[PDB]
């Protein structure tokens, strides 16, 4: 059922169920000689009659024949037990993935990376997590967070994005679930990362006015700190300290004249 | 008497030094420079003149900065119009930003909806006890309704400060001097 063949381009391929797979390629015109079930390998030869042999897995070829025929269970229970080495297992695994059979591919694959990836595809979130330690790849934890959030598993998404240090996604979660300590922690994190906008919004939704104010001040945005302060009733003493700093900054920048025209909490209409 | 000073760029420089914002805007409108507008806005903010910063923001189409100014300024009203602009402009990041400032979690859930994130639309409606629409989301998403692993604890959005003042503060109080 599987047609093995040589190409005009010097490649050794095989065709099955409408699919074409590459086995190898040579730098000389090869001509197929035949397959020896005994040695488990194909034999070719060039024009000068030099014989070459390539090892193929009759099991792998048969597993594929069945799968593409709609008889994968048959392939899994009859052919799979005779598959040797993980190199062959990995082949079947990647062939199965390339066939949408993520579930079964997850079971066959010996490659941990592929496993994790496959688990996300089929929603086996727990399995996936219990497959990543301090496994560097913050990019994997994010992939895990996205996967979880896709399947409404917020609790896991939250854990993934946190370890992934993906502050944008984590913010969407903590802000939606009004987690004041999460927000405040994320902001400080955002500040360390220069994510000044994110930080302000995190502090804001958390209701951490004091945090938001100091953020603005550390950025020399004193007038804005003053507006925020008086608009959200921080208190005159509070507001006046911001004004004092606003004025000191002005003087440090040589704008002494403007510095002296700035009123304190007093001038603010009906405190 | 800056009218007579020779170079428009120089006029702008002097206006800023003398703190003359009226003259600075005249040179700004004409010189119509991106860098110039940015220096002017910076000068307005140094004097607490939010009105001018707003002015320059509108004409220079920096809506998110407009929204932030309405926030610290207590302009609750104008803050919604920024929603209608961020909407009729296809910018989910913005229509969402205004809800962080408006604390309108009902709009936010809806935004996450068309936004293409039912899970979040749900998360918002849920924590904010809007049980009604939360299910409509779950339904609409073909989600089990029982595999939805919420976090151990939630809370509605009540930690957000509110305007203590009545009227927005358009300019910060300055002496005649």
């Amino acid at each position: 059922d599987v047609f093995i063949f040589t190409t005009a381009t010097n490649r050794l391929n095989y065709f099955v169920g409408g699919k074409t797979y590459n086995l190898a390629h040579y730098t000389k015109e090869m001509y197929l000689l035949g397959y020896l079930a005994r040695d488990n390998k194909v034999y070719l030869a060039d024009r000068e009659v030099h014989v070459y042999g390539y090892e193929i897995s009759l099991e792998v070829l048969e597993f594929q024949t069945l799968t593409l025929r709609g008889e994968i269970e048959e392939a899994i229970e009859n052919v799979l037990p005779n598959v040797e080495g993980k190199d062959s297992l990995t082949k079947i695994a990647r062939f199965l993935e390339g066939q949408e059979y993520y579930e079964e591919a997850l079971n066959i694959s010996p490659d941990q990376d592929q496993k994790f990836e496959l688990a996300l595809k089929v929603g086996q979130l727990t399995l996936a997590r219990d497959l990543l330690t301090d496994e560097s790849a913050e990019m994997k934890w994010r992939a895990l967070g996205d996967a979880s959030l896709q399947r409404f598993n917020f609790k896991l998404a939250i854990e993934a994005f946190t370890n992934a240090h993906d502050l944008e996604s984590l913010f969407l979660l903590h802000s939606s679930f009004n987690n004041k300590e999460g927000l405040v922690t994320l902001a400080k994190d955002a500040e360390t990362t220069g994510k000044f906008n994110l930080a302000f919004n995190a502090y804001w939704i958390a209701g951490d006015i004091q945090g938001a104010k100091d953020l603005l001040i550390k950025s020399q945005r004193f007038s804005e700190a003053a507006f925020l302060g008086s608009t959200y009733g921080l208190g005159d003493n509070e507001v006046n300290d911001i004004v004092t700093k606003w004025k000191e900054n002005l003087i440090l920048n040589g704008k002494n004249t403007v510095s002296e025209r700035v009123c304190g909490a007093e001038g603010l209409p009906g405190s | 008497a800056l009218q007579f000073v020779q170079d428009p760029h120089i006029r702008f420089d002097l206006a800023l030094e003398y703190g003359n914002l009226d003259a600075a805007l005249d040179e700004a409108k004409k010189l119509n420079d991106s860098i110039t507008w940015e220096r002017l806005i910076q000068e307005a903010l140094a004097q607490g003149n939010a009105s001018l910063a707003e002015m320059i923001y509108q004409t220079q189409h920096s809506f998110d900065k407009l929204s932030f100014l309405y926030l610290v300024t207590g302009d609750v009203n104008k803050l919604s119009k920024m929603q209608n602009i961020a909407q009729t402009r296809e910018d989910f990041g913005s229509m969402l930003l205004n809800t962080f400032y408006n604390n309108s979690t009902k709009e936010r859930s809806s935004i996450f909806a068309e936004g293409g994130s039912l899970p979040l639309a749900y998360a918002v409606a849920k924590a904010n006890g809007d049980e009604a629409a939360a299910s409509a989301f779950l339904e609409q998403a073909e989600v089990d309704e029982q595999d939805v692993t919420l976090p151990d604890q939630m809370d509605a959005s009540n930690f957000v400060q509110r305007p203590v003042i009545s009227k927005p503060l358009e300019k910060w109080p300055l002496k005649e001097a």
